């Protein structure tokens, strides 16, 4: 499917009433292509994971729709290995865990019985794919961001989005939750992102991963466009056109 | 600094508009929104009717509300071009002879000589007896003489871009 | 404020040249609307041999005694203004008011329909106004006995004219361009000024603050150097951009004062200059920053062809016409 | 650039007020420590045992 | 530069200066030509009230006119109608008022 | 170019006058010449009384 309108953030932390300005960032193409990355992930046997490596196009925008733990967290790096800085993210139930430190190689969830949902559903097998290094490096705990809605009897789902994008070394985390009635990837309307997370941690980074603890998202890379936000009210981003797309957008620009 | 009642969003801090100024900011111990705006500025400005007749003058501040805000003589005065002081605002009428702005017109007049401010007046208020049958047809007249000024052509000028610009200088 | 002076005298013309202009649009309101020496008001009844004022004439229910023509003018108009008044811009009031602009316009109307058009030749001689058009009648070519055969006709044209005026301003939005673009260009191009604020020149920032405070004095000064002639070109420009643009003003403010001199005190005989065909007579009405002429025309229609010849010969001599044409 | 003016109106100069104190305030509330606390204890210790 | 771009001010300054001058040349050769060589039925463009006749005079770097010109005075009121009925039939006047 | 865009607007102000400039040319045009509003066509016999 395309992306229809997704993939708009607030640029800066400045408040503007009823405006019109443009805006020069990184930032998702309007009507493009996503691929559907479908992962099985049913932990069957010896190994059954969908997961292959991802070039980090310049940022990541990430969507995703679960039901309560199902997609997990992330690890960004290079070399994926102890020899280089490799960030981890790991959204426990109770609060969420950062951690830059570098790390051997990650474990794998329990290969536990064939019952998985039979019977099995302690809350247990804490797979920690943390592993030990020496020169280790600061955490930045805080309140989980993974807090989901309940849906009742249906047609409710609190879709995820989240931006990580990374500039002169700052690394920056984009969230926002939309607890939309949806039946189709990407519903319309229009939805703007607002800044979380900042870290100051400068590495080179070109790879990453999911964590899915088991025992179905959207993934999509920002190109730097003009666009042309319009603040409306108490600062709330009501629209924003591209300047690209069509010659009626580059008139719009103009005028 | 001054109160400000528009609504921030928690995330954002600064209050910038149209073009680049600053206009509202929020207070970094107890989390208040505050409002900004300039401290008054402006031109002034000197009220004389010659050192022929007389010296006192009565200078005027331009856009302050002088009411509002203490500028630092004989009188305050309040008018929409702005604060008016040395003159006293008299309640009649007269025609214009130093303008000031907003239809205010100040003259050396006795009441014994000072400065005053009035309100303009378009002239002698005139009324003409419109009728189903009336006509006035005029008995005698009057030839008269005018004059009129009108400019044909300046004072011719040339330059030389090179004397002028180097002083006969050749590495100029 | 040391460095400007090394400079010299560059920006005195530029609040000497500003000051002409200032001084000169105080002027430009004089000869448009200040052609009467007395000013002159209607009697209280308004019956005017049948033709209906009530559009043009002032109505006092309002605090402002204006008329309802205008009065919808001056909603169409539309002026931001807040931050033009933060940088050093001043915007100066006018001389003359809103109320007597009103005042200068309402003595042309009072003139113009009692005294006829005797008031811009000397003392103000009142006639009644069917009368009155029987003297514009009598100088585009057609004689008095039209006018009071067909007098009542004449008024229920003339009324329900007046009347299409109201909603012909209020269909097209296009109407008032011309007033409208003249405040279009001085907000916009003052919006241009203050924007270039935010422009560095080819220098370190453009802020003066961080330039004397993050860099040392000894290169601070070739840094603001820079910074300076960049503000100084931007400032220079919209001078001589508002100087070209005072002078197209001048052009449009004498020709305002032509009209309202010879359309309005009189019966013009130059072709297409009041009106579209033979002229009648005319009405001022003000607007912000401009002025709204209601122009009277006559125009022929129902044509029927004839035969002609040039001359009639009786007793072997040629006969020609007095005034007129043998059909 | 005279001794003798004629009536009317002349600008000369132009008015500005000035200001009067500073105001900084930085973050809020502050940040401390409880070092201070170990000093409202009680005992102390022996001599090979500072 | 500095100097050269006071060359570029003043030149600039002089061009506009000498728009307006034209203008004004334009208007003193209409007036020559309509107010001095004729009489002129233009309200308010050879003097103030009706227009008889003008005399050019010279001046540095300008002209003076002397418009002569006519004024009324000393008014009446009176009784007027529009016409006259004599014999059932209404007689218009020619050139005149019912007076 | 990376430097012109950092010297602010003025490319604007020289582009939104020379188009000022053009539209006003083929304004000129219109009330000079298209003064009627019917095109009228001149009779084949062309005897105008000699």
């Amino acid at each position: 499917t395309n992306s229809f309108t997704r993939g708009v953030y607030y640029p800066d932390k400045v408040f503007r009433s009823s405006v019109l300005h443009s805006t020069q960032d990184l930032f998702l193409p309007f009507f493009s292509n996503v691929t559907w990355f479908h992962a099985i992930s049913g932990t069957n046997g010896t190994k059954r994971f969908d997961n292959p490596v991802l070039p980090f196009n310049d940022g990541v925008y990430f969507a995703s729709t679960e039901k309560s733990n199902i997609i997990r967290g992330w690890i960004f790096g290079t070399t994926l290995d102890s020899k280089t800085q490799s960030l981890l993210i790991v959204n426990n139930a109770t609060n969420v865990v950062i951690k830059v430190c570098e790390f051997q190689f990650c474990n794998d969830p329990f290969l536990d019985v064939y019952y998985h949902k039979n019977n099995k559903s302690w809350m247990e097998s804490e797979f920690r794919v943390y592993s030990s290094a020496n020169n280790c490096t600061f955490e930045y705990v805080s309140q989980p961001f993974l807090m989901d809605l309940e849906g009742k009897q249906g047609n409710f789902k609190n879709l995820r989005e989240f931006v990580f994008k990374n500039i002169d070394g700052y690394f920056k985390i984009y969230s926002k939750h939309t607890p939309i009635n949806l039946g189709r990837d990407l519903p319309q309307g229009f939805s703007a992102l607002e800044p979380l997370v900042d870290l100051p941690i400068g590495i080179n980074i070109t790879r990453f991963q999911t964590l899915l603890a088991l025992h179905a998202y959207y993934v999509g890379y920002l190109q730097p466009r003009t666009f042309l936000l319009k603040y409306n009210e108490n600062g709330t981003i009501t629209d924003a056109v591209d300047c690209a797309l069509d010659p009626l957008s580059e008139t719009k620009c103009t005028l | 600094l001054t109160e400000s009642n528009k609504k921030f969003l928690p995330f954002q801090q600064f209050g910038r508009d149209i073009a680049d100024t600053t206009d509202a900011v929020r207070d970094p111990q107890t989390l208040e929104i505050l409002d900004i705006t300039p401290c008054s500025f402006g031109g002034v400005s000197v009220i004389t009717p010659g050192t022929n007749t007389s010296n006192q003058v009565a200078v005027l501040y331009q856009g302050v509300n002088c009411t509002e805000v203490p500028v630092a003589g004989s009188n305050v005065f309040q008018t929409r071009a702005g604060c008016l002081i040395g003159a006293e605002y008299v309640n009649s009428s007269y025609e214009c002879d130093i303008p000031i702005g907003a239809g205010i017109c100040a003259s050396y007049q006795t009441q014994s000589q000072s400065i005053i401010a009035y309100t303009m007046s378009l002239g002698a208020e005139n009324s003409v007896a419109y009728s189903n049958n009336s006509i006035a047809i005029p008995t005698n007249f009057t030839i008269s003489v005018t004059t009129e000024i009108l400019p044909v052509s300046m004072t011719k000028t040339s330059v030389d871009c090179t004397m002028y610009i180097c002083g006969d200088s050749t590495e100029c | 404020s040391n460095l400007l002076l090394q400079y010299g005298s560059f920006c005195t013309q530029l609040k000497r040249a500003l000051t002409g202009i200032a001084v000169e649009q105080d002027k430009n309101t004089q000869e448009v609307f200040a052609q009467v020496k007395q000013i002159y008001k209607t009697p209280p009844i308004k019956y005017f041999g049948g033709f209906n004022f009530s559009q043009i004439l002032p109505d006092p229910s309002k605090p402002s005694k204006r008329s309802p023509i205008e009065d919808l003018l001056f909603n169409k108009v539309t002026l931001l203004i807040c931050a033009q008044k933060f940088n050093g811009l001043t915007v100066l009031p006018p001389l003359l008011t809103d109320e007597m602009i009103a005042q200068y316009t309402s003595a042309l109307l009072a003139g113009t329909i009692t005294s006829g058009w005797t008031f811009g030749a000397g003392p103000a001689l009142q006639i009644p106004f069917p009368m009155q058009m029987a003297y514009r009648f009598n100088g585009i070519g057609v004689t008095q006995n039209v006018l009071y055969e067909n007098q009542k006709l004449i008024a229920n044209q003339f009324n329900s004219a007046i009347g299409k005026i109201q909603d012909s301003l209020s269909s097209t939005p296009s109407a008032l361009g011309k007033l409208q673009d003249v405040v279009n260009h001085n907000a916009q191009a003052l919006n241009t000024l203050v924007k270039q604020l935010s422009s560095k020149f080819g220098a370190i920032s453009s802020v003066l603050n961080d330039i004397l405070s993050r860099l040392d004095p000894p290169e601070a000064e070739v840094q603001i150097d820079r910074l300076i002639t960049g503000r100084l070109q931007s400032l220079q420009t919209y001078v001589t951009q508002q100087l070209i643009r005072a002078a197209e003003i001048r052009a449009s403010a004498n020709l305002a004062a032509t009209k309202m001199s010879e359309c309005v005190l009189g019966q013009s005989k130059r072709v297409d200059f009041c009106g579209k065909g033979y002229h009648l007579m005319s009405f001022p009405q003000s607007a912000p920053h401009g002025v709204v002429f209601l122009h009277v025309t006559y125009v022929p229609a129902q044509e029927k062809n004839f035969t002609t010849a040039p001359a009639i010969c009786h007793d072997g001599k040629a006969h020609f016409p007095r005034e007129g044409v043998f059909v | 650039k005279s001794f003798t003016v004629e009536k009317g109106i002349y600008q000369t100069s132009n008015f500005r007020v000035q200001p009067t104190e500073s105001i900084v305030r930085f973050p809020n509330i502050t940040n401390l420590c409880p070092f201070d606390e170990v000093f409202n204890a009680t005992r102390f210790a022996s001599v090979y045992a500072w």
